[PDB]
């Protein structure tokens, strides 16, 4: 058989991601890769982007095909594809860099499927972790003194992952991106702790 | 010299009482405002329209 | 690095060319505006859209086309409608006066002063490209403006460019249903010039779809809306293999090298499947095994011809999608065992097989149900002679009373020109008979 | 009119019917082969749109009746109705919105430096040293300039800000290059050297 | 772009346009003040087809008005849409034609017929591209026919590359309004045939029959007759002025309606037309066309249309229709009267489609097919000429203005041959 | 340290000459008042005053007060040196004789000094740009007389002239044939390189590409304006391959006599349609030689090709030059003369065209200007003679000229040259 209802109903959806390859050599560390995921029949695709004058032979790197994770031995479902996660294909390893604005709307559209997408579950995910501190406001107070050592009122992502992981809390990358992307007033990847704080407390 | 529709009254057929100088009237997409009346005309208002 | 450009001329030429883009445009994600969505800001992948278009440095895309017509009505309205933004603003050349169905007007009177602009346009249109496989021109034969300009353009394409393969999808008037009053005249004269310049020509007579629409689509009041579209799928199928991954690809130049037995005889007829009402399409699986058998059904011939009235020289049929190649060997096999269809004597095998994986997309509000498995065929059968015989006679009476001739002479055309046409036809009926006789 | 309402956005995503879809669950149909009077097939001569699709328009009471058409209901070219974008599978160009903004902004800035109220340098008060001209003897030798009245400049600012993400819409919608239409008095008034595409803005704006 | 102008000789042509220019006014949506008050984009796209533009923004037709006497234009100009016309174009004669063809064709117009020629010429020159003319006149009137033809004569000498259309009214056998009708009903035909391209013959008599037998009203008036005829104009150019699957311009019909150079006379009748009350009971459909398009009572021709073999015809439908019912029915429309259709011209019924329907109706059609049935009129009219001429009755009038009987003798001679050559094709067989 | 002095004579140069400065100024960065707005190479047309505004390197002359004064009151009143706009009072009224024999003699002196003053600022004076239309009485001469003295006043200085010749059929004046015949006589033996700028060829550019149904002499300016900015571009910013004024008179004039060349400019596409195409090198340069784009009303196909030098501006890469030129050669419709086996001089510049405000020209990343000198040019010359031939036959409009100082024999002498110039063209084009 071949899923009949699967093909006719959910055919149109197509997700696009940008990523970077990890391997043994320096050879192809800086060139970029664009990953296309057809959810109609769970077929993975590899496409190559080559900048002008770069000298690399632009074109197709892998044809759309179907292959699976050796460890869990279960075909690919929509769950594994997430921002920052690494998917294993063939004898390569790819990393997802950024999502397609078409995708996110599709990404955030279906909670209960991509839980990390649901905005509400994200903050609380961090909220439920605040039980260790005796005083709730203490958990409020310390945060400002941990994530932002300089208390500048604005922070950048590279420190935030280290800053948060500095305390010890465990957040999968797919949760981290969703929070910051919400508070970017001018859409330049600049957090507003106050807006985060105001939601956290006021 | 033929019947003309009256815009002012629900597209009705005109009546003698309509003509009132000092208040404008419109006929078939045109702007008419009278100035005066023939002194013969004044009598006719002066014998029947009175109520 | 592979492409094919479109030629449009004649009222029906413009009208038909209308449908091809929406089916083509929607396939690649190109909305009417040109920027694919306002949302998808990744792109730079699946390099195939060059097969029909070109890139503009940044922004939208341009269809590789030039629009021509001698009337302002249809062309002008196309400048205020839904697709106002796609076609190049200056590429839709327009005339000033109509041909008025007078063939002589379109070949020696009014078409002379407008062919230059297109021929000028074609030069660059080929210039910007790199891998031009061949030209495709759609022209309703039964059009005084469509024909006279239609016939000429094919003439210059032979000398200025030459060996490039040119394809033309003409639509002769229906065997009994007719629209104009002098269609037979603009039939043959349009028939002569293209005889020795067009490598490929396929039958698309209008009436055939009329039965095609009713029998399957179940349309009791079909209008010109649904006649063109089903053809559009015909255009898509033939060029579908040149812009998507395929197990055994077929090239446009690999089409006219396997369906024209002699340089002289260059006509063939086609037919498509499956057409079935979306409200009842799915209850039958046009079945993968029986899809091909649907190909040879006379009732589904897009041309009013009876393939059963002659032998088959060769079949050019293309599927689409994920049909297992093994089925192609089997299903096609059953045809040979069939006795209702017989081949010519000298041709052992006349089947060219092309398999593609991409499935045909569904139009919005159209008739065809979004199907799983389909297939289409392009064939050259001696029965093609059947139509010409009926076409020939229609002129015989007309010239007998030389009616309507007087205006033609007023266009400067040589009366002897008509003389050659009937001489031309003599071989047409004659040559087929010689080919039709077994050794 | 069946297509644009049916397969509604609630039908495709996480729904039952697909793009084509067996669209008989949502509404009442009659599965082709059938005889009778559905009350809306023979009378109104609806074209194309295969019989199955015709039914849904029949009973659902959408219709459009009367021998006399309500002006608009007849004044459409069927070209438009047939080929109306892609509509319902899954959910125009902002062009000429910047054009207007790109239009007045040029107008305003040129109107923001007239040197209002004796703000010109000491030079230029009289004509150039070589002037010829009249130079009437009994006249105020200097030049007098009125200039915009404060609020006039500020008035343009509001429109410029309002247009950018404001209630104001795109002006008309205009053709491409060669439309041979009347274009609302391109000749009745000369309007000669105005960059033909820009004429439409000069034409329909009036 | 493919526009036409208007000229109308005598009273007859002037009245025809009265309800005409009104009609062209309402379809595009123009008020008596000429201001634009439309709703959709269509009603203004091709507004140049009958109107030129001037400063101030008011739209007006391009109509040439001329007549030999002041009585007539002093009546129409005041009526509805009467102010639209260009007062500059107004010129006219001061003595009147006097119901005599002789006086109005050699004495008066010759001195002044240059005047229209200038007014005729100028309006043609300023346009971008000129398509054709439509002239309405009367054969039973003095100035109308007389001055009517020569103006056609000179124009043909200067514009041989365009088409010319003239709607002529010949006197039906019953309702004859002039005793001297045969002569001007006689002399005119010669000149018109030798230069005319497309001719449509309409008889007032058949107009009365249509009114009673279709509209079933009580007292028809000249206004309504203008109501019936004026619409018939809308058949020819309604396709020519808006979109359509297969547009059918004048030359499209011409190449598709004139089988021979010397047969340029047609007979037409309009549909639909139903009594006011019965408008609801009838169910308009394409089937309702064929039964009434070819039906006898819809033929505005005094001659019975079923008394001959049809040669060719064209169809210009109006309203949203799928051609399928347009096409299939016609082929049925030919076989069912194959004995009614000549045999050597296969497929002699033409069809066309216009998206915009006539006002007030969801579907309407105008039918034009070349038929020999008209042969009754020429034969019936022909018999009238020799009966009066042989006696030379009223001959002093024509002989009193410099004419001879040689022109009259020539006029009768060519008439028989034309019909004689017209009737030969009736018996032609393959 | 490159300089050039601009000399404007006659209204036609006045209107265009006024036009040309807007194109340059906005390409420099100087506001209309001429004061740097708190922002070297821009010296090419300017001389610093030490502090403050800048003086354009131009001088204006005329015998008519109306045209010149209009500049001296409008937006740019503070642009030029106040006194340098020398102006007379009596116009020749298209009487060529009036412009060089009774009135112009005295006023020429003022011009000579002013240029004499302007050059002193210049240290490496390169040449002169002269603007003047053919169809002008004073316009024909005044430039000539300055040409005669200057050729003997500045020695071997190489110079150029953007003449504007009369259309084959469309003409505003009635005595145009005379001055044109003499003007060539006057300008035949005094100039280095002069271009063909007959107006009628210019209009044809507007309709086909810019889609304008009614452009006046104004629109002719900016389109013509780009030509001036074209040639001089390489001298006044960087480039990967320079081409100077001095390196023109030694690359387009094989013989001392044949010196008439017709140029072209491109691309020219409005801002409301161009965005559909990438504006590629291959598609553009083929527009340069296209018969529909030559700016002089003559056929670039009727005659042989001798040598054509083209200058590019934009961010073009040279390889788009090397590949394209190979394509042009192989064509069988544009053919080169026998005696110039290679005739391409390729120029490349980096800065983009300076989009005019506020103007009609769209925004593009590449522009091309081609200088064509083809044997077909003779068509303009011969057609001029025939007009002159028929007119002079009747001694018409002659007495108006002798009385102002013209000897009757003067007209006869020129007619020899044009055919004499005519004789040269046939000889040069004949293959060996
Ligand atoms: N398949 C198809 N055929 C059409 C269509 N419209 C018209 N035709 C056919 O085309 C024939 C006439 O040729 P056209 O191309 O429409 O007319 P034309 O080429 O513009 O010539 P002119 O009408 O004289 O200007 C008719 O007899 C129809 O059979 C259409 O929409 N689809
Ligand atoms: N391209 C262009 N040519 C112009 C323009 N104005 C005038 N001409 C040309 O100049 C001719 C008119 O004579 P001009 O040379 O301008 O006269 P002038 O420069 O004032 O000198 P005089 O004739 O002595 O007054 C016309 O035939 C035009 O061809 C313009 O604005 N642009
Ligand atoms: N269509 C139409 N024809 C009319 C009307 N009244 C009269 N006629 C015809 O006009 C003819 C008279 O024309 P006439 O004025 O003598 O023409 P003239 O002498 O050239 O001006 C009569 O034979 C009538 O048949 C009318 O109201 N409508
Ligand atoms: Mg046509
Ligand atoms: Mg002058």
């Amino acid at each position: 058989r071949k899923d009949i209802n699967k093909m006719y109903t959910q055919d149109q959806y197509i997700l696009r991601f940008e990523g970077k390859l990890i391997s043994q050599n320096k050879e192809d560390n800086h060139r970029k890769f664009i990953i296309s995921f057809f959810c109609g029949d769970d077929t993975i695709m590899v496409y190559e982007t080559a900048d002008k004058n770069s000298g690399i032979w632009g074109g197709k790197f892998l044809e759309r095909m179907n292959h699976n994770n050796p460890i869990n031995n279960k075909p690919y479902t929509e769950l594994d594809f997430q921002i920052g996660e690494i998917i294993q294909l063939g004898v390569y390893r790819f990393q997802l860099l950024r999502a397609d604005e078409y995708t996110h709307k599709y990404m955030k559209s279906k909670p209960e499927v991509f839980k990390e997408a649901d905005i509400e579950y994200t903050l609380n995910h961090l909220r439920k972790f605040a039980t260790k501190y005796k005083s709730y406001d203490e958990f409020m107070v310390l945060l400002i003194k941990n994530i932002d050592p300089n208390r500048r009122g604005v922070i950048d992502f590279n420190d935030f992952v280290v800053g948060l992981r500095r305390l010890g809390y465990n957040l999968t990358y797919q949760e981290i991106y969703t929070l910051m992307r919400y508070f970017d007033l001018d859409e330049n990847w600049k957090l507003d702790v106050k807006s985060l704080f105001v939601a956290l407390g006021g | 010299k033929n019947r003309y529709k009256n815009v002012q009254t629900n597209n009705e057929y005109f009546q003698p009482t309509d003509l009132v100088v000092g208040k404008d009237v419109i006929i078939n997409g045109y702007s008419f405002r009278i100035l005066e009346c023939d002194e013969y005309t004044l009598k006719w208002f002066a014998n029947n329209i009175v109520q | 690095m592979r492409e094919v450009i479109s030629i449009h001329v004649g009222q029906g030429g413009i009208q038909v060319g209308n449908a091809c883009w929406e089916l083509f445009c929607l396939e690649h994600g190109i909305q009417p505006d040109g920027q694919m969505p306002s949302d998808k800001t990744i792109g730079g992948g699946d390099d195939a859209f060059n097969t029909f278009f070109s890139e503009t440095g940044a922004g939208k895309h341009v269809p590789r086309a030039v629009f021509l017509d001698l009337e302002p009505t249809v062309i002008d309205e196309v400048r205020t409608g839904t697709y106002r933004q796609l076609f190049h603003p200056e590429q839709l050349i327009s005339g000033k006066e109509d041909a008025a169905n007078n063939f002589a007007r379109g070949h020696y009177t009014i078409g002379k002063e407008i062919v230059d602009l297109c021929l000028d346009r074609i030069r660059k249109l080929a210039d910007n490209c790199t891998g031009l496989q061949g030209f495709l021109v759609f022209n309703s034969v039964g059009g005084g403006t469509g024909s006279g300009l239609g016939s000429l353009l094919l003439e210059r394409l032979s000398v200025d460019y030459g060996k490039k393969s040119k394809l033309g999808f003409t639509i002769y008037p229906s065997p009994q249903v007719s629209t104009a009053v002098v269609e037979p005249y603009n039939s043959i004269l349009s028939t002569h010039s293209l005889l020795e310049h067009t490598d490929v020509a396929v039958m698309l007579d209008n009436e055939a779809i009329y039965d095609i629409c009713r029998r399957n689509l179940d349309i009791e009041r079909p209008t010109y809306t649904n006649l063109n579209r089903l053809i559009a799928q015909v255009i898509s199928s033939l060029t579908a293999s040149l812009r998507f991954d395929g197990a055994l690809n077929v090239d446009i130049t690999e089409f006219q090298t396997n369906l024209v037995p002699y340089p002289r005889i260059h006509f063939m007829l086609s037919s498509y499947a499956p057409i079935i009402s979306a409200e009842k399409a799915y209850h039958e699986q046009l079945s993968v095994a029986e899809i091909t058998n649907s190909a040879f059904e006379p009732a589904n011939m897009m041309a009013k011809c009876d393939p059963r009235h002659g032998k088959y020289m060769a079949c050019s049929m293309m599927y689409r999608g994920d049909v297992v190649p093994k089925d192609v060997n089997a299903s096609i096999a059953t045809i040979k065992t069939k006795r209702t269809i017989q081949f010519v004597d000298w041709c052992p095998t006349g089947f060219k097989v092309g398999i593609n994986y991409q499935p045909p997309t569904v139009v919005p509000g159209g008739d065809l149900a979004k199907v799983m498995r389909a297939v289409c065929m392009i064939s050259n059968s001696t029965a093609i002679a059947e139509v010409f015989s009926r076409l020939d006679h229609k002129f015989d009476l007309m010239y007998a009373k030389r009616a309507f001739v007087h205006w033609y002479v007023g266009e400067g055309m040589e009366e002897g020109e008509f003389s050659e046409a009937r001489e031309d036809l003599a071989a047409l009926e004659k040559d087929y008979e010689e080919v039709g006789i077994e050794t | 009119n069946t297509t644009q309402m049916i397969p509604t956005y609630q039908d495709v995503k996480t729904g039952t019917t697909w793009l084509g879809g067996p669209t008989h669950v949502l509404q009442e149909q009659h599965i082709p082969g059938y005889k009778g009077h559905v009350k809306g097939v023979q009378a109104e001569s609806l074209h194309g749109k295969t019989f199955a699709r015709i039914t849904a328009e029949c009973l659902n009471n959408r219709y459009k009746s009367g021998f006399i058409v309500d002006d608009e209901e007849r004044f459409k070219t069927n070209y438009q109705l047939e080929y109306i974008r892609p509509n319902l599978r899954n959910n125009n160009n902002r062009q000429r919105d910047d054009e207007v903004e790109r239009l007045e902004l040029i107008k305003a800035q040129l109107n923001s430096q007239p040197k209002t109220i004796e703000d010109v340098p000491p030079i230029d008060r009289v004509p150039v040293i070589g002037y010829q001209g009249f130079r009437p003897v009994y006249r105020h030798p200097l030049k007098q300039v009125k200039g915009p009245t404060e609020d006039e400049i500020d008035f343009q600012a509001r429109t410029i800000l309002e247009l950018t993400k404001g209630q104001k819409e795109a002006p008309k919608e205009i053709p491409i290059v060669g439309y041979t239409g009347f274009q609302k008095g391109i000749k009745a008034e000369n309007m000669f050297g105005k960059t033909f595409k820009d004429l439409s803005n000069a034409s329909n704006r009036i | 772009m493919r526009e036409i102008v208007h000229i109308q000789g005598g009273q007859c042509g002037n009245q025809i346009g009265a309800k005409f220019w009104e009609v062209i006014s309402d379809e595009h949506g123009i008020d008596p003040t000429g201001t634009y008050h439309g709703d959709s984009d269509l009603q203004l796209e091709r507004i140049n087809v009958y109107y030129n533009e001037a400063t101030g923004g008011r739209y007006v037709p391009r109509a040439i008005l001329m007549d030999l006497e002041p009585g007539t234009m002093d009546s129409v100009r005041a009526g509805p849409f009467g102010q639209l016309f260009r007062p500059d174009n107004f010129v006219f004669g001061q003595t009147g034609a006097g119901n005599n063809w002789a006086k109005g064709h050699y004495t008066e117009g010759a001195e002044l017929i240059d005047s229209v020629l200038d007014v005729v010429r100028k309006e043609a020159e300023g346009c971008d591209c000129l398509q054709g003319f439509q002239i309405t006149h009367s054969l039973g009137g003095g100035t109308g026919s007389g001055m009517g033809t020569l103006l056609i004569s000179k124009v043909r000498e200067e514009y041989p590359d365009r088409i010319m259309e003239t709607f002529s009214v010949v006197p039906s056998p019953k309702v004859s309004d002039t005793v001297v009708e045969p002569y001007n009903a006689t002399l005119s035909v010669h000149q018109l045939v030798e230069n005319a391209d497309e001719c449509m013959v309409i008889d007032n008599e058949a107009l009365y029959d249509i009114c009673f037998r279709t509209l079933k009203l009580t007292t028809p008036t000249y206004g309504d007759l203008n109501h019936l005829v004026s619409a018939a104009m809308s058949g020819v150019t309604c396709c020519l002025r808006f979109p359509g699957q297969l547009n059918s311009d004048l030359r499209k019909l011409a190449v598709n309606l004139i089988p021979f150079p010397r047969l340029h006379f047609f007979m037409i009748g309009f549909a639909p037309l139903t009594s006011r009350g019965s408008q609801q009971y009838r169910a308009l459909t394409v089937p309702e066309l064929t039964q009434q398009m070819f039906d006898a009572k819809n033929m505005m021709c005094a001659a019975d249309p079923r008394h001959g073999r049809y040669l060719t015809a064209s169809a210009l439908f109006r309203g949203r229709m799928s051609t399928k019912e347009v096409d299939e029915q016609m082929l049925n429309v030919q076989n069912k009267n194959s004995s009614y259709f000549v045999e050597w011209i296969p497929n002699n019924i033409k069809s066309s489609i216009c998206d915009i329907p006539p006002k007030g109706l969801k579907m309407a059609v105008t039918f034009v097919g070349n038929s020999t049935a008209i042969q009754e009129m020429f034969k019936r009219v022909a018999e009238q000429f020799t009966a009066m001429f042989r006696r030379k009755a009223f001959l002093h009038w024509y002989t009193g203005e410099g004419m001879d009987e040689m022109e009259f003798t020539e006029a009768e001679s060519n008439m028989n041959d034309l019909v004689s050559e017209y009737q030969q094709y009736q018996d032609a067989t393959a």
